[PDB]
DNA sequence: TTGTATTTATTGCAATTTTCGTGCCAATTTCTGG
DNA sequence: CCAGAAATTGGCACGAAAATTGCAATAAATACAA
């Protein structure tokens, strides 16, 4: 399902297989389209952790002043509206993996209250008077480069080294000439087989366009337009005419 | 006579036809006890 | 099929056989007997007067009440033959394939076979070489045993009552391994081996001479060498899946008035349904262990009586206290099938006077 | 609905219907033998839906026949006599007939 | 301002308090039984009463060992004779046959071909309990499985098909039936072309009992169209049920109402009113000595036991006294039937009994009451009412009862139309206009007037 | 009401009327048995008794 | 029905057709008032979800404190105030058809609450730890160049790849001279006999003058000026001195 | 002399849909003169 | 006798009355340890 052509992502994958393993927390960084939430899920499955449930979370999708509550839970009595004991989400995946998608996002305010979970796992609930221990293997994923955010003062520092044991680099897709061709010949199958299209390849040259093209949204521009040329096809074979929307 | 289902209905058929002779086949009761057998957890089965 | 004519030629074939064989059956021969899982102690529902889902007569499992009908009724002809309605999921063929049709349950603990018990000399006994009375204290949760032996001084097979489990357990701690039920007897059997013993027993049959005991020896090797060369498996004497009979053999008896009665057969099924779903939900809330074990014990003491009512203690009896008939008095006695319907039956094309 | 005994049973000839008295029960001194209606009575078939050839039906042949269906009671095959004696048992607040 | 927020605030609470043991009341008494099945499985402290019982069994038990010298030394008589003889020398039904078994037993007796044989399977399949051919003939030939057979084949099959016994099975639809039946009759009967003629050409006009286009369009006179229409009415409109396979069904009563010294007594129908009890033996060790996670736990469930006990009973008390009350106050039904039914709704029964309507409707849905008359609902008994002259009430059953029992004793040639059944209502003190008159006997399946008059 | 009513309608000493004519029903009437509830068995009884 | 004329609406509708069978998100660009919602419509009626419930919402009225709380409803003890559980939009939209009216005018902090709910379709609700799936067709209509917003900073890059995979543009009615009589017509005849007006058509001067106009409001300014038109008429035919609300 | 945890005692509102009776009229059945 | 002229019925609409369901955990009296 998942094609590793090129040498880099066999040296990731090699990476990966060492770190099988390895419980503590990583860190990806890359582009729009390249396959972090692939390669961390792949991550997980290779770990010890393979059936433990994993609970991928974004974090801007909670409001500000709900935030503590949605993270650690809260007790009987806290508020206006603590109506009974409720766990958070760190609570949830208590044995699994906690994924935390696009953490670039999150604001300074955020960062400085999630300092002591991620290194000791002990956080007290909102109104609970017992300290609660977790464990959560943490994986990050994210599309900026924290390595300067940290120095433009656009992210915390304390955060970056909790979550900066290891670090993971995926390459973009026009850098990977390895894959194109694997990933547009599984991708037009795949389209082939749920459209129910009597189409079975490209053309030489759609081949040789595909293998030119300075792609931006990486694997997944290069699925969106395999999928558009399949739905507009018309032949047992793709052309060049088709991909008129690269060039 | 008895518990030949098929057996029954091609013997009448012939015998109105003027054609004095049977196809004989499976009794019902003895698939009755083999499906009782089997209830009980043991594996019976006719073989070939 | 498609053609009708070889279709309905091929549905009045004689099977071709010449030999029979009988075994032990493994619960994956028992799964794939079956067509499906009963859940639900019901059998009819009284206000539509059709099966319920999930139950004893239930027409998924065990087939349309009609001829070339499902339950819903979106398909209805011989036009439609081999369909499987995606609303109802009942196929479109013969109603007689109730008589052909079984079904399976699953226990939440396992249970042991009452005939490879109680039937003289006991099978679990003479593998195992324990007393009769240790398997039952054991069985009917009413001692302990020992499964591992562990670095301590306690063997692989010995008898642990409650005050010695529990000194037991707080002088070594977690070093042994102590369990009761059926559970304990499986992992006996499972963890056994049999070129060993039978070589052992070999040897020591050729060292030692007895009288009393060398019969005991030669017992025991029959016994070990049957089950090597027969395809068995000591822990198949161990019931985990339960086979269900289909359901046109063990028919609702209808009276004057709409009063559908009850039949033996199917009360044993509904007891034995009933206290399987209270342990599954049991177990899944983590309830006390001293509740659980009343609740092992009572079904496994229904599942005994389904199968052979009255050979273990007491006899379960209906409302006039008459005792319940079981698969055993269906198949054996002057009442049953051998001697009542197989080696003598009622005739057509008879008569008598004086 | 109940099973109501009638000597209208919309289904048989008249001849069928000699024996019977305006109760729908069989007359004291009857010669009868197998096959004969002792008691005549009828049972509703349900609220069937009306379709046209339903209505067709109701229409050409009446609305008593499509509403029940006959359950009378019959001499058994084999079994003949002369009718000698008739009791009828009602249960209180039940209308008597003739006959009662 | 609009936000999320977490604070600590001061605020008022309305009352909310409502929906607990609630729904126990609108279902009926297999959906409640299946609840308890389903109470009874999550909770161990919870048990029903039951009537199996087991006692000890140790008796030796003879087998085929005793030799044939013990059994003569024997002075006792043996259980069974080992002899398959009786002592002079488990219910299971029985197979039934129904049309398609006396249908499918005269096509096996029939010279056919293989694929005739199999048309007439096809054909016999789809044939209703009535005797009519459900499906066309196209969906046979489709089912038929194969391009080599023309419909010709089908329709001959359905030809001799249609001369089994009954005569008349397996026909299209009426007409075909009836002339079907026709044609096996002998040219000597008298009004044989004519009826043969107004089933082949008209059968719409009788069916509309025109009884004036059809003497204009057939040229007769009305001795031998009456002649005529009492040969077809002789016939034998559903031929295929001479052979009737059924039993009717039952509703087991959830209220018993009879009258015992001049008085109406209502009770609960004690065979099927729901009970449960609380089992002793786990409830007997919750004693503080044991763990305490033990301890909540039975203390939790023996909590939910009692107050679904009490809820039970709760809802079993109520339940009677609505049916007492609805006994109370129609009291002239059941002593002299239908016409003497008062008017009812919800509001009354509530003010009644001092409860809200909706518990008076939650409680009397799917609710049955056994009385010396018949089964009924509890919902039967609420109808709407018509304004009767003097300021009295007439209720729509009363109404609708007496319109049926006018109707029925009406004169044949001349049916009476609304307009007239109005009048006769009218004289009596009821006041219905048309419009409800004729609502009411559409309700009925009544024809209109110009639809019952006969020759 | 139910022990008596099972006791004059359901044991096994209460039987329908030999009524073919009145020697049988005098001869029903003093007829003595030592089977029932309390008694013995045709299977047990023995060959003395 | 709809009335399409000019070949480029033709050329629209056998694309709809076309795609139709394809449950990919689509992506809508056009001006404000070219008829972006009834293609949407017509797109929703010619799938397979037409049966189905098609809800259809501007997202520029939404409050942002309450944007997660109306995307994915909330529970008991979410946050003061409330006291039931609230359903989401997508749970609301769940087995059919979401249509969001101008996505180009959306704040780009809460452009990452739909990066995930689009591809993955799983998601939790606010005071909430349990996985929510759907099965919805995403359709968006923007007036505005999704592109250069996204050069210049202001849209998020992986959600106009995620949304960007079926494109559908719509031409303003500067460039729709032909089908400028159909819908004169079809709207005096609307409001014919919504005003009870019984105006049947138009004259030479009235037809010229529409006809030459390069309508900036396109549809919506022509049914306007139609509707003032049949308000303050009498006649039988609307000529030019009726339209002097044009330039 | 009092403050806290346990045991019973709580079976009703307010939208909201469904139904009740009854008048108007257009497509069918009866009343009357050459 | 027959054609032109009068009652009949069921659909549709109106207001008004009645049956239905979504609110799912609360509050008050009572006993015991400091
Ligand atoms: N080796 C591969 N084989 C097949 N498909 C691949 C491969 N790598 C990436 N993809 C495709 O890339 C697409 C995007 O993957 P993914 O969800 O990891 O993207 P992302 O933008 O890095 O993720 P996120 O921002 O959610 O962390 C998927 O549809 C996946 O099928
Ligand atoms: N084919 C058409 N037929 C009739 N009216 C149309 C057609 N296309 C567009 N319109 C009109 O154009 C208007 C455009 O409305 P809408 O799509 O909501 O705004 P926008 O065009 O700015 O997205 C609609 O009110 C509609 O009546
Ligand atoms: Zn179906």
């Amino acid at each position: 399902e998942y094609v590793f052509e090129s040498p880099k992502m066999k040296e990731i994958l090699e990476k990966i297989k060492k770190i099988s393993c390895a419980e503590c927390p990583v860190l990806i960084t890359g582009e729009s389209g390249v396959g972090k939430e692939v390669v961390a899920r792949l991550i997980h499955k290779l770990s010890d952790r393979s059936k433990e449930p994993f609970v991928a979370l974004n974090v801007a999708s909670i409001p500000r002043d709900i935030f503590e509550a949605e993270l650690f839970g809260y007790e009987k009595g806290a508020f206006t509206g603590a109506v009974s004991s409720k766990e958070g989400f760190f609570e949830l995946a208590d044995g699994g993996t906690l994924f935390l998608d696009e953490i670039g996002e999150l604001s300074l305010e955020a960062q400085a209250k999630l300092l002591r979970v991620i290194e000791s796992g002990k956080f007290y609930r909102l109104g609970g008077r017992k300290e609660i221990e977790v464990n959560v293997r943490i994986l990050a994923a994210t599309n900026r480069n924290i390595k300067e955010l940290v120095k433009e003062g656009k992210f915390r520092e304390d955060l970056y080294y909790r979550l900066g044991v290891i670090e993971i680099e995926i390459p973009p897709l026009r850098e990977r000439k390895e894959d194109i061709i694997p990933l547009a010949n599984h991708f037009l199958k795949k389209f082939s087989r749920k459209y129910a299209k009597e189409v079975e390849g490209f053309t030489k040259s759609a081949q040789e366009l595909l293998l030119s093209y300075p792609w931006y949204g990486n694997v997944r521009e290069l699925k969106n337009v395999i999928e558009r040329a399949v739905l507009f096809s018309e032949g047992k074979f793709i052309d060049r005419g088709e991909l008129s929307c690269l060039v | 006579k008895s518990d030949d289902v098929n057996g029954r209905t091609k013997m009448y058929k012939n015998i109105v036809d003027g054609n004095h002779q049977m196809e004989p086949g499976m009794p019902e009761s003895f698939n009755v006890l083999l499906k009782e057998i089997r209830s009980l957890g043991i594996n019976i089965e006719l073989e070939d | 099929m498609k053609d009708l004519l070889k279709f309905l030629k091929a549905q009045t074939k004689t099977e071709e056989f010449d030999a029979i064989k009988i075994a032990l059956a493994s619960p994956d021969m028992i799964r794939s007997w079956s067509f499906g899982e009963v859940k639900k102690p019901e059998t009819i529902n009284y206000r539509t007067f059709k099966p319920e889902r999930d139950g004893l007569f239930c027409a998924r499992i065990f087939g349309p009440v009609k001829d070339y009908e499902c339950l819903c009724g979106k398909y209805k002809r011989l036009k439609h033959r081999g369909v499987i309605c995606e609303k109802c999921g009942v196929e479109v063929t013969q109603t007689k394939v109730r008589r052909e049709r079984m079904g399976h349950i699953e226990l939440a603990s396992p249970t042991a076979h009452i005939w490879f018990l109680k039937s003289l000399p006991s099978r679990i006994g003479l593998l195992l070489d324990m007393p009769l009375r240790d398997i039952e204290r054991v069985l009917y949760f009413e001692s302990y045993v020992v499964i591992e032996g562990g670095m301590t001084n306690l063997e692989r097979q010995q008898i642990l009552t409650e005050e010695q489990y529990l000194d037991a357990l707080e002088e070594f701690g977690d070093e042994f391994d102590a369990k009761m039920g059926a559970e304990a007897i499986q992992a006996l059997l499972k963890s056994m081996d049999l070129e060993q013993e039978c070589e052992q027993l070999r040897e020591e049959l050729n060292e030692t001479n007895s009288e009393t005991k060398r019969k005991k020896l030669t017992k025991r090797i029959k016994l070990l060498e049957a089950f090597v060369q027969s395809g068995n498996k000591p822990e198949w004497m161990i019931l985990t899946v339960l086979p269900v009979l289909p359901p046109d053999l063990r028919p609702l008896v209808p009276l004057d008035g709409g009063r559908f009665a009850t039949s033996d057969l199917n009360d044993l099924y509904r007891r034995v349904i009933n206290r399987n779903n209270r342990l599954k939900r049991l177990l899944d809330l983590a309830a006390p262990d001293i509740i659980v074990r009343n609740e092992k014990r009572m079904l496994q003491e229904a599942v005994d009586a389904l199968l052979d009512n009255g050979r273990r203690g007491r006899a379960i009896t209906g409302s006039n206290k008459r005792p319940l008939k079981s698969l055993a008095d269906m198949i054996k006695g002057k009442q049953g099938r051998f001697r009542q319907n197989l080696l003598g039956k009622r005739v057509d094309y008879s008569g008598r006077s004086v | 609905g109940p099973e109501e005994i009638t000597a209208d049973i919309p289904n048989v000839g008249e001849a069928a219907l000699s024996k019977l008295d305006e109760s729908g029960i069989v007359y004291i001194g009857a010669e009868v033998t197998g096959g004969d209606i002792l008691v005549g009575k009828v049972t509703p078939k349900g609220e069937t839906q009306l379709t046209p050839e339903e209505k067709l039906l109701r229409a050409i042949f009446g609305e008593k026949a499509s509403d029940v269906k006959d359950s009378s009671l019959r001499v058994p095959n084999g079994v003949s006599g002369t009718v000698i004696d008739v009791q009828v048992f009602t249960r209180d607040g039940v209308e008597k007939d003739k006959r009662a | 301002k609009q936000g999320l927020q977490l604070r600590l605030s001061q605020q008022l609470a309305m009352t909310p308090q409502l929906q607990q043991a609630i729904r126990l009341l609108q279902l009926s008494t297999l959906e409640l039984q299946q609840e308890l099945q389903q109470a009874l499985e999550s909770n161990p402290l919870l048990e029903q009463i039951d009537t199996h019982e087991e006692i000890d069994t140790r008796e030796t038990q003879d087998s085929e060992t005793l030799d044939t010298a013990d059994a003569l030394e024997q002075k006792e008589m043996p259980e069974e004779l080992p002899l398959d003889a009786s002592w002079d020398t488990v219910y299971q039904g029985e197979t039934t046959q129904t049309l398609q078994d006396y249908l499918m037993w005269q096509v096996e007796l029939t010279p056919f071909s293989d694929t005739d044989r199999a048309i007439a399977t096809s054909i016999v399949d789809a044939v209703d309990e009535t005797g009519y051919l459900t499906v066309p003939l196209e969906d046979i030939l489709e089912s038929i499985g194969d391009e080599e057979i023309d419909i010709d084949e089908v329709e001959a099959v359905l030809k001799r098909i249609q001369r089994f016994d009954p005569v008349g099975v397996a026909a299209k639809d009426l007409r075909d039936c009836l002339l079907i039946q026709l044609s096996q009759f002998d040219k000597t009967t008298p009004w044989l072309e004519e009826a043969r003629l107004i089933i082949s050409d008209h059968l719409d006009l009788l069916a509309n009992h025109d009884f004036r286009t059809l003497m204009r369009v057939t040229r007769l006179k009305e001795d031998v169209l009456k002649e005529a229409v009492n040969l077809i009415q002789s016939l034998d409109p559903r031929p295929g049920q001479s052979i009737q396979t059924g039993e009717p069904e039952y509703v087991i009563p959830d209220v018993l109402v009879r009258k015992h010294n001049g008085h109406w007594t209502v009770e609960l129908n004690s065979d099927s009113i729901p009970r449960l009890q609380i089992n002793q033996h786990y409830a007997s060790m919750c004693n503080n000595a044991r763990n305490d996670g033990d301890s909540q736990f039975i203390r939790s469930n023996l909590q939910d036991a009692k107050w679904l006990i009490k809820s039970l009973e709760s809802r079993n008390d109520t339940l009677l006294r609505v049916s007492r009350c609805i006994v109370e106050q129609q009291q002239a039904f059941f002593e002299q039937g239908e016409e003497y039914m008062k008017p009812m709704v919800l509001a009354d029964i509530a003010q009644a009994v001092e409860m809200h309507e909706s518990t008076i409707s939650r409680v009397t849905t799917q609710k049955y009451l056994h009385s010396p008359r018949g089964i009924f609902e509890l919902k039967y008994f609420f109808s709407s009412h018509v304004n009767t002259e003097g300021g009295g009430e007439a209720s729509s059953t009363a109404i609708r009862a007496l319109v049926k029992k006018l109707i029925a004793a009406e004169n044949p040639a001349k049916p009476l139309s609304d307009s007239k059944l109005t009048s006769l209502l009218s004289e009596q003190g009821i006041m219905v206009a048309r419009r409800t008159v004729a609502k009411y006997r559409e309700s009925l399946s009544i024809p209109p007037s110009n639809q019952r008059k006969q020759l | 009401s139910a022990a008596v009513k099972e006791f004059f309608g359901s044991s096994q000493l209460s039987q329908f009327m030999d009524q073919n004519n009145p020697l049988s029903e005098i001869t029903h009437k003093r007829r003595i048995s030592a089977l029932g509830p309390g008694g013995l068995t045709r299977e047990r009884a023995g060959f003395e008794v």
